[PDB]
């Protein structure tokens, strides 16, 4: 069976490339900006 | 004095050689921030 006619079909392929660069600091978001807080977060370590 | 956050660099001997302060300059918070004194090229992220 051979063709005898054809048909150009554009069809659309979508795709990811990067998500949103976002970014999160401890000391304002652990902390409200309290200096309490960071003293104990500051005897926990290297997390942040 | 002042309530401050240093960081001080010993040597081989055991003797404070250098150090650097956390908020003198952005470039010496820079320093506090990576945990030494070897800043490459590069934008860094060092506080709010």
């Amino acid at each position: 069976a051979i063709p005898t006619n054809f048909t150009i079909s554009v069809t659309t392929e979508i795709l990811p490339v990067s998500m949103t660069k976002t970014s999160v600091d401890c000391t304002m978001y652990i902390c409200g900006d309290s200096t309490e807080c960071s003293n104990l977060l500051l005897q926990y370590g290297s997390f942040c | 004095l002042q309530p401050r956050t240093f960081l001080l660099k010993y040597n081989e001997n055991g003797t404070i050689t250098d150090a650097v302060d956390c908020a003198l300059d952005p470039l010496s918070e820079t320093k506090c921030t990576l945990k030494s004194f070897t800043v490459e090229k590069g934008i860094y992220q060092t506080s709010n």
